[PDB]
RNA sequence: ACCCGAAACCGGUCGAUCUAGCCCGGGGCAGGGUGAAGUCCCUCAACCGAGGGAUGGAGGCCCGCUAGGGGUGCUGAUGUG
RNA sequence: GGGCCAGGGUUCCACGGCAAUGGUCGUCAGCCGUGGGUUAGUCGGUCCUAACCCCGCCCGUAACUCGGCGCGGGGGAAAGGGAAACGGGUUUAUAUUCCCGUACCGCGGGGGUAGGUGCGGCAACGCAAGCCCGGAGGGUGACGCCUCGGGGUAGGCGGACCGGCCGAUGAGGCCGGCUAAGCGUAUAAGCCCGGGGAGUGCCGUAAUGGCGAGAACCGGGUGAAAGCGCGAAUGGCCCCCCCGUUAGGGGGGUUCCGCCGAUCCCUGGGGCCCGUGAAAAGCCCUCCGGGAAUUCCGAUCCCCCGCGACCGUACCGAGAACCGACACAGGUGCCCCUGGGUGAGAAGCCUAAGGCGUGUCGGGGGAAACCCGGCCGAGGGAACUCGGCAAACUGGCCCCGUAACUUCGGGAGAAGGGGUGCCUGCGGGUGCGUAACCCGCAGGUCGCAGUGACUAGGGGGGCCCGACUGUUUAAUAAAAA
RNA sequence: GCAUGAAUGGCGUAACGAGGUCCCCGCUGUCCCCGGCCGGGGCCCGGCGAAACCUCUGCCUGGCGCGCAUGCCAGGGACC
């Protein structure tokens, strides 16, 4: 964990950037149709694939 | 150094049996003595490893028996070869 | 602010140490370890033998004893005849080996 | 033993890591091959007709 | 049924493999082309304890520049000179062809065929006796008591292997046995077939007795040769 | 401490800094003294040090100024005598 | 072959982070006791010998809530913990 | 409590919040939202090789992605080997990485010098002691277990003195009184080198021991951890004063003695193995051949200058940041470290530093019966029960004393008996010491009880089985197996 | 010796054992014979807030009955 390879670090970075909420303007544009995406994650409950 | 019978096998206490203790004591008593050096002729030979002996005065190192510097077969072959 | 540390005082310990130096708090009812645990064996022998060797060398240097007597007393000290240099001096006085 | 206390010793090196060829986390790191596509053990892909995973990948079953 | 220990040993698993990386190396003679028709002189540099050999080893440096490992004979001295070849003098630690070794001599490390490197009489405390010499063969009495014929050109070393009497002292402790057998990775401790299960051994069963005679035929298949194999007789005579 | 420093091949020393902090200093152990090639007794004139310490010194401060510095004086004199006698 | 249910058999593959064995490289075990081999010393006698005093630290040794490891009894608590 | 792996992957920091999550509430949060945060020539990977693995040729197989010996190549350790940095300061969150100060290592260059062509010692050796290419040898790297002596450093204790606080502006107690790498500098043991020539023997150690194959004894050489000097008092720490509306500015000191002393470093002995406790890279030295050099070549020595790539670096590190579905009393990691008193003790108990009141639902109560955990119980003392299950007795230390049997080692702390506090004063051991530790003696005195709490064996006699230490059914059997 | 026996070993055995077994001193709430006291639950109040399980129901005596009925027959009793 202290010592990390660059490729694994980049994959973790991609997952971290993925984990965020749907934009409010996206919700407004879709008219309350798109409220969430299947990539939401909680670091202590749902773990990463790697 | 003051034991009637156990000798070197006194470290075992009351274990391993009379015959085994006697054999260990006899072998160790014969081994841990000082033996005559084949080179300098003085009693300064000590066992370094199994079958390896070294003199403490002149530093001569030679190969011998497991527990004695010379075995009967070694003595016989040395006598034959002269 | 940084509050000052409330250090632990050693006044009672100092008082008890003074009383023990005088001779108090030292009876058989205040000991928990073995006698050899309290005053070990190899260290006691080392102190005794080193004191004896130092005394013998000092006497030889002052020439109060000869070389043969020094050798004999060295052998006796190694053998453990003398438990202290008071006994060593008692032996010297008794046998008249001091000049 | 054999249960909850046993499961606490999973803090060592993982058995399988990500594979550079197929992209799945199935590469046997100690041995040096992939348990899914056979990377590091064969030039050709590991396909078995009793397996439906490669068909599931492209919805061809 | 399940496999036997002997059956599992033949698969070469690390449970049964010899740890041939902590040892000092194989003890073989110098190639026969050097020894034939020429005599080489070497000096003993060091005598060491080989972890698994049952005999001390020695390092010999020859005048041609070759460094070799030999089995040290009893009485071998560090810094002494030795000779290998047809013209070598008859002394302990010298290697000669069996044709040049006088009868009644003690030898060890005898080549089965000329130039193989030595195969016989290598354990500690062992020696062989030269019995007769002929232009076609040389007879030697081996430690097992068998009289064996060797080619006259087979090489042997004069003397007795150091380390004899090793069995005079008992092992005493299971820990001592553990260290002794772990040094060479020999299967220890060992179980008993009578206390094994029926699935595991021919003698296995709930009652701890062999259900059949313990003398097994020479023609028995693998997985069956247990007990006394092709025994001519049993018991104490 | 780190697992690399938990190894006993490192020398650990507790040091107080000028600012009042307590820190641990780690060092590698020095090599043992050189030994004669023939008898194995310690040599003279060869300082002990790690490769950096050895490279920190000039050439003449690492070995004595006499023939065969890899041998103790007794072995050196013996070898010289044998060579001289063998030449004649 | 109206519908559901077996224990089981067979092929190809996946697993020694649990656990079993073995190999290479590493970390650890407060304090105390007993006193084997070994090395001796002193006194009285001397044809024998007898007595006293040391040193030495061995052990699959002993006591031990050191750390660590194990799991005998209470068939104790808990036993939708 | 402090540090930090694996694993987790943003959980780290600030601000703005309480719809949901948190065993209750919540204005709080490891939760939600919005903005941020990980800076290296010196730390680690990167290099070497170990157990071992892969690829090519080859052989087998109907064949292969399957099996395999031998040759050639490669890989393989973030706790093995292995070039080089340590203080102070700075941010909300990074610092051996940023800033300041002082250094070191590798490569390349410039100017000098030693050497090429130089000396001092009987010697051990002291020395700047030529450059470039190739090879060989030696050393180092490089090693087990047990045990002891010597040297040193952290840390601790007592006393003096200067500031501050408390105390009664009494006695006394407490707090601060600090010093990194790097550079220069030398002795101890061990091993040597000259002189010297012993035994009705001398010499030495804790112990073993050494001597005409060269001892006492007199000189010297080489050789560690450390200490000392610069770094370094313009720094850090403590105290005092003026300004204090915000914001700031100055003045003082930071010194000695004695004792203990490591599980932390260095260095030597001894003992044990039917057990022998890694390799290679790298570095140092020496020796062989070859090449250039005279109005010239040229350093391992001095000064100066330039360059030094890629990746990790936040945070927890666990009775809430890992695994076990959980903010799980388990496991991983107790993996590395520990002030004072009592005490043999890293035991128990109290306490300093540090941390916490989050091993997280609170309030009430003679508010019962009953259950779990704990204390006591008159007379009897196993009459209970399958069975003394459970509980109880004993308990540390000192001194007397100790059986059958025996493998002579043991049994054994057998059994059994006496003493133990406090105060006053002497004597002894080692010691220069009226420093420190330990061992005795006499007297006085108090209680029911003096190992007063804490710590802390009950014991003995027959029989069966297995010699013993050890191993086993992870999750009903620990045994005679 | 229903039906022991000599390396599927026979007999004996010091030391050792959380192994099975009998006895003795001492000790005690194991017991005669149980009684007090403390802390946590239990109980009440404010909060969060389930699960196992559930044909519908649910009083007795003597009987019939697939032979031991809350539910049928004859009696008895019963406010929620
Ligand atoms: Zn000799
Ligand atoms: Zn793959
Ligand atoms: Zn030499």
């Amino acid at each position: 964990a202290r010592n990390k390879p660059l490729a694994k670090k980049l994959r973790l970075a991609k997952a971290l950037k993925q984990n965020r909420r749907v934009p409010v303007w996206v919700i407004v544009k879709t008219n309350r149709r798109v409220l969430t995406h299947p990539k939401r994650r909680y670091w202590r409950r749902t773990k990463l694939k790697e | 150094s003051g034991t009637k019978k156990v000798g070197s096998a006194g470290r075992f206490g009351a274990r391993y049996g009379l015959k085994i203790r006697r054999r260990v004591a006899a072998v160790e008593a014969k081994m841990r003595q000082k033996h005559t050096c084949p080179v300098c002729g003085r009693k300064a030979v000590k066992r370094i490893s199994t079958g390896i002996w070294q003199c403490q005065k002149c530093g001569a190192t030679f190969a011998g028996g497991a527990y004695l510097p010379v075995t009967p077969a070694g003595k016989a072959v040395r006598r034959i070869t002269e | 602010k940084k509050k000052p540390i409330k250090g632990q005082s050693r006044y009672r310990a100092k008082i008890r140490h003074e009383q023990k130096k005088k001779g108090r708090h030292r009876g058989p009812g205040s000991r928990k370890g073995k006698k050899t645990a309290r005053m070990g064996k190899k260290e006691l022998w080392i102190k005794t033998i080193r004191a004896l060797r130092k005394e013998l060398r000092k006497l030889k240097a002052q020439k109060k004893i000869d070389r043969k007597t020094y050798r004999m007393l060295y052998i006796r000290a190694k053998g453990g005849q003398f438990k202290n240099k008071h006994q060593l001096y008692l032996f010297l006085e008794e046998h008249g080996l001091l000049k | 033993g054999s249960g909850t206390a046993t499961f606490g010793k999973r803090n060592s090196t993982p058995t399988h890591i990500r594979c550079r060829r197929c992209g799945r986390v199935s590469y046997n790191v100690k041995k040096g091959y992939c348990a899914a596509c056979g990377f590091g053990r064969s030039r050709r892909l590991r396909k078995y007709r009793w397996s439906k995973k490669w068909k599931k990948k492209k919805n061809a079953h | 049924g399940k496999s036997l220990i002997q059956q599992r040993r033949g698969k070469g698993s690390p449970t049964f493999k010899s740890p041939s990386h902590r040892f000092r190396g194989a003890v073989k003679y110098i190639p026969l082309n050097y020894t034939q028709e020429k005599t080489l002189r070497g000096v003993v540099e060091e005598i060491m304890h080989d972890p698994g050999r049952t005999a001390p080893v020695a390092r010999v440096k020859f005048e041609n520049g070759i460094e070799k490992l030999i089995i040290a004979p009893e009485g071998l001295l560090v810094g002494q000179e030795i000779y290998i070849g047809p013209d070598a003098p008859i002394a302990v630690g010298n290697t000669l062809p069996l044709a040049k070794i006088p009868e009644g001599t003690y030898v060890y490390n005898i080549e089965g065929i000329p130039g193989d490197g030595g195969k016989y009489v290598r354990a500690g405390g062992t020696y062989a006796l030269v019995v007769s010499r002929e232009p076609d063969k040389v007879i030697v009495q081996l430690p097992s008591g068998e009289l064996k014929a060797f080619n006259p050109m087979c090489r042997a070393t004069i003397g007795v292997v150091a380390g004899g009497g090793r069995l005079e002292k008992p092992l005493v402790k299971a820990g001592k046995a553990y260290y002794k057998y772990k040094a060479r990775n020999k299967f220890w401790p060992t179980p008993r077939g009578v206390k094994m299960n029926a699935v595991n051994h021919p003698f296995g069963g709930k009652e701890h007795h062999p259900g059949k005679p313990t003398t097994t035929s020479r023609r028995a298949p693998p997985g069956r040769k247990v007990g006394h194999i092709a025994a001519r007789r049993t018991g104490r005579r | 401490m780190k697992p690399m420093y938990r190894s006993r091949s490192w020398r650990r020393k507790y040091v107080r800094t000028p600012g009042g902090r307590v820190v641990i200093h780690f060092e590698r152990k020095k090599p043992k003294i050189a030994h004669c090639a023939m008898c194995g007794r310690p040599l003279n004139g060869i300082p002990r040090g790690r490769p950096v310490e050895m490279r920190k010194l000039p050439k003449t401060k690492k070995r004595p100024e006499r023939p065969m510095p890899h041998l103790c004086p007794r072995c050196m004199r013996k070898v010289m005598k044998e060579q001289i006698r063998a030449q004649l």
